[PDB]
RNA sequence: AUACAUUUUUUGGCACGGACGGGAAGAGGAGACGUCGCGACCCUCGGAGUCGUUCUUGACUUGGUCGCUUGAUGUUUCUUCUUCCCGUUC
């Protein structure tokens, strides 16, 4: 069930509580959703990588809850249960981002993960439902 | 003929078309505007071949013989 | 290998898959060019046939 | 290897120059003004245009076929009416926007 | 008695000034009608009250107008 | 999106719309008017440094105001 | 007749908000609509400046937020 | 719909409404207000009923802006 | 007499139009109202000094469009014609 | 009730001291005597004088102040 | 078409805030299909009152917000 | 299957190695006036609901203040260089 042009065209299209797209083991063929959406939920899917998006300017709420998440390749990310296990892999994220999520993830335990979040993401604003704080 | 404009536009330009509102179909078109952002003085002027207007823009037409 | 190859992303709609190139645009930029409206579209492709000697 | 080094000549006033736009008397007196002060400065700042002139030239010369093609073309929709020349745009259209292979096809 | 539209065909052929949504202006006029649009000769620019430019002859359109006056 | 003759004839479409003042306004056409006024389903305003964002609901919008409308997306 | 002034007249009785051209922003019982879209609201907030019934002229509005239950039915 | 309380209740309404949506878009596809009565409360609707059973056991007593919040149906 | 009418004739042309906020937009006419709201296809909004935004289909309203830049190529006599 | 026009008439018959307000335009005024009706809401006013407002006094001859840029009438 | 229903703010003191960011107030006397307003005279919004009587044209109302209940 | 332009809409009151960006430091961007936010020693403390009539409808009610310890944003007047780091392009 690869993410296919089709399968956009028939996905449930609704303005929620944005305009937002309800969706798989590959991220693919966005370009037919026509950068039309502000949120765009991918949740309950088996994607390895957050990769493979064509330009989407509109796009600002990615949900990716319960995937398969390892690697990473915007305004809100949820990756609540995936897979980051490294500090280093969520490195990527340096180049966007306001609201990030990452719980239930191995990474989380990590010696350090909040603090190293923190400086190498400065933008985020909100980390895992807590207010970045000065100190 | 020239005409005056609501958006600083002096259309010089031959007239194809005319009426009730005074919308125009234009040959032979040259406006001449200044994009300027102060302190500056620029003079521009475009040739375009063929060009419709819209009426609310109009302010005064004028002939020069 | 090429499901993804689009012509029209590569010619307009005047130029007909090569059969016609569009002058009329420069037509017009030569009009701004010569600051008059003495110039037609045939008598400027007449400028052109120039570059042919 | 050619243009630049005199390409068109004529019999009468010589030697032509791209760059200068001045014909010459002779080959020789063509040659020395190649390193004149006034060529250095014009081939050194009109290069990029002179060159593009030359192959709008060439590139011209290659597509004789398209070009007449067109300007035929032009005649053509020119001397349409109103009816006509909207049924040949939307032919025009028609091609633009079809399938490549028909499923209709042999 | 005097409404405005007899009074504006009394005018033609006599000198009128126009104000704009603002640049003043004079001229003989030449005719009007029920809409308001104007048309002139020998008009001059009254640029704030500078006679800018001398146009001749021109047609104002009605909406940008503000007021005649003599 | 589909190549329309009219706005009649995309009803229900998810809309981007542009009005004077510059905001713009986003949401499902719902009916439309002589003097081309919205009905727009879920209506978001949006106005801009970056984009300030504003959800409203059902909105009537008037066509006076309105400057151009373009398609956000297909329906559902 | 437009959809959207018949939905305006709907909603009248529910609460409204409502821009103008200005850009002040008006919540409020509609009370009553016409045609041309001269509304008139009660217990009305003005951004804030709380106000009694106030009247507003269409050609002013910009645009009014009708309650999402009106979205349901039986107008269209 | 699943009836929360215990939350936070300095969080602006629509920051609150937002990470509510965000942390609750997990289980699936899904009201608050500050007024004295209902502060500090949120009603989340889910269009799947397994969704509101599964978000229910799975974050009771979750941390939230610094409270662990209860939830009931 | 009518302008509206000539406006109607011209059907299928890419064209510039010119706007009362000045934008550049450059799009096929699939269709034009009796009011002039221009309904545009392919089309490419840019402003009079930085980037372009392009756009599949665009209604434009009547009230807006200052100046409607014509195709290169047209016969204007013919299409005057009642 | 008493409409606008039957006002307007009123004020005519009168003759007296009328303050117009101009629309989108806050700093001028004219002040003059109605001697004109229309239907839309212009008219001509002989005697006029434009005003500066308070945030003197200027020239001004016999005027028509077009309806569609009036605000404010007092007669 | 319809006349503007202004019957229950008849003979009643109206804030008119009208065209250019200003504001006028007066009793209301009486009114059209365009909106024209005619009323007994007001200040303009520190204060000062001018004429007995005024009329204020319809195209140049922003609002009539009710002074009175 | 065989129709028009003079107040509420559209004849408008509109307009005036090389680049790039961000952040910090050092030398020769700054002042109002507003409008919505990070923290808190503070304040403050908790579509729905009722009835008449009939097997389903009609009426009536319902964050404010202080900092920023370098938060975000329009109007409106006046007058950049060098160094280091991080990202795009060739």
């Amino acid at each position: 069930m690869k993410f296919t042009p089709s399968i956009v065209i028939d996905a449930p299209q609704y303005y929620v509580d944005d305009l937002q797209l309800e969706t798989e083991s590959m991220p693919s063929s966005l370009k037919h959703l026509t950068k039309p959406t502000h949120i765009l939920d991918l949740t309950n899917n088996d994607l390895i990588m957050i990769p493979d998006l064509s330009r989407r300017d509109d796009i600002h709420t990615l949900l990716l809850g319960r995937n398969n998440i390892v690697e990473v390749d915007v305004q809100n990310l949820t990756l609540s249960n995936n897979s980051i296990r490294r500090f280093e892999d969520l490195q990527r994220l340096r180049r966007a981002l306001k609201n990030l999520t990452l719980i239930g993830n191995q990474v989380c335990h990590l010696a350090n993960y909040r603090e190293h979040v923190l400086r190498l993401v400065p933008h985020l604003e909100t980390l895992d439902f807590q207010n970045v704080t000065a100190e | 003929v020239i005409i005056s404009l609501r958006n600083n536009h002096k259309i010089i330009a031959r007239v194809k078309a005319f009426d009730r509102h005074c919308n125009m179909v234009l040959e032979n078109v040259k406006e001449l505007w200044t994009e300027k952002k102060g302190k500056n003085v620029i003079n521009r002027e475009r040739f375009i071949s063929k060009l419709f207007l819209r009426g609310d823009s109009v302010i005064v037409v004028l002939k020069t013989p | 290998r090429a499901r993804d190859l689009d012509l029209n992303e590569i010619f307009t709609r005047d130029e007909q898959y090569g059969e016609y190139m569009e002058l009329e645009q420069f037509h017009s930029l030569w009009l701004n060019v010569i600051k008059r409206g003495d110039c037609s579209l045939l008598q400027f492709l007449d400028i052109l046939e120039l570059f042919l000697d | 290897h050619s243009y630049c080094r005199g390409s068109l000549r004529s019999e009468a006033k010589g030697i032509y120059c791209p760059f200068c736009s001045r014909w010459f008397k002779t080959s020789s007196v063509f040659e020395s003004h190649l390193v004149g002060k006034i060529h250095k400065k014009n081939e050194s700042k009109r290069r990029n245009f002179v060159y593009s002139e030359y192959k709008l030239h060439r590139y011209l010369k290659y597509l004789n076929d398209e070009f007449s093609r067109t300007r035929s073309f032009v005649e053509r929709k020119l001397a349409f009416t109103a009816n006509e020349r909207m049924a040949e745009m939307d032919i025009l259209t028609q091609k633009y926007e079809a399938p490549a292979y028909d499923s209709t096809e042999k | 008695p005097v409404n405005p539209k007899p009074f504006l065909k009394g005018l033609v052929n006599h000198r009128v000034g126009v104000k704009l949504k603002s640049t003043e202006y004079r001229g003989t006029l030449v005719s009007t009608d029920n809409y308001f649009n104007l048309q002139l000769n020998e008009a001059e620019e009254f640029v704030a009250g500078v006679s800018h430019g001398t146009l001749g002859e021109i047609f104002i359109r009605c909406n940008n107008v503000l007021y005649i006056r003599e | 999106v589909a190549h329309s003759s009219r706005l009649a004839n995309l009803i229900d479409y998810k809309l981007r719309v542009l009005t004077q003042d510059g905001r713009v306004y986003i949401g499902q056409l719902m009916a439309f008017d002589k003097h081309m006024n919205l009905v727009l389903n879920e209506c978001i305003e949006e106005r801009v440094i970056k984009v300030e964002k504003r959800v409203l609901g059902l909105t009537i919008l008037r066509g006076e105001q309105i400057l151009s409308t373009v398609v956000e997306d297909k329906p559902l | 007749n437009g959809i959207p002034v018949k939905l305006l007249n709907e909603a009248q009785g529910h609460i409204v908000s409502l821009e103008l051209t200005t850009g002040a922003t008006y919540r409020g019982k509609l009370v009553e609509s016409e045609d041309s879209m001269n509304v008139q609201l009660r217990d009305v907030i003005a951004t804030v400046t709380h106000m009694d019934q106030i009247f507003v002229r269409g050609s002013q509005i910009k645009f009014i937020v009708v309650p999402d239950l009106l979205k349901n039915a039986p107008l269209f | 719909t699943l009836y929360v309380s215990q939350l936070n209740e300095k969080i602006n309404m629509q920051r609150l409404r937002v990470n509510l949506f965000l942390l609750f878009a997990t289980f699936g596809e899904v009201v608050s207000m500050n007024f004295k009565k209902q502060r500090g409360q949120a009603f989340i609707t889910m269009r799947t009923i397994d969704q509101a059973s599964l978000a229910q056991i799975s974050l009771n007593g979750e941390r939230f802006f610094g409270k662990p919040l209860k939830v009931e149906f | 007499m009518k302008l509206v009418n000539f406006l109607k004739k011209l059907r299928n042309e890419q064209v510039t139009i010119e706007l009362k906020n000045g934008t550049t937009v450059w799009g096929t006419l699939q269709s034009v109202s009796p009011q002039m709201n221009a309904i545009l296809t392919d089309v490419k909004l840019t402003l009079p000094s930085d980037n372009i935004a392009s756009l599949q289909y665009i209604n434009i309203r009547g009230n807006t469009i200052r100046q409607i830049i014509l195709p290169d190529s047209l016969n204007l006599d013919s299409l005057l014609v009642d | 009730m008493v409409p606008p026009i039957n006002c307007i008439f009123n004020f005519l018959q009168q003759q007296t001291p009328v303050t117009i307000w101009l629309f989108e335009q806050i700093g001028i005024r004219i002040k003059g005597k109605i001697v004109g009706f229309d239907e839309f809401m212009n008219v001509v006013i002989d005697e006029a004088v434009e005003i500066p407002v308070n945030s003197k006094g200027t020239p001004l001859g016999k005027i028509l102040l077009k309806g569609d840029n009036i605000t404010l009438i007092t007669s | 078409v319809s006349t503007p229903e202004l019957k229950k703010y008849m003979d009643k003191k109206i804030l008119l805030n009208i065209n250019g960011s200003r504001k006028v107030a007066g009793i209301l006397r009486g009114y059209d299909i365009f909106l024209n307003v005619v009323l007994d005279d007001a200040m303009e919004i520190n204060n000062h009152q001018l004429g007995l009587q005024t009329v204020i044209r319809g195209n140049s109302i922003i609002s009539l917000e009710a002074l009175d209940a």
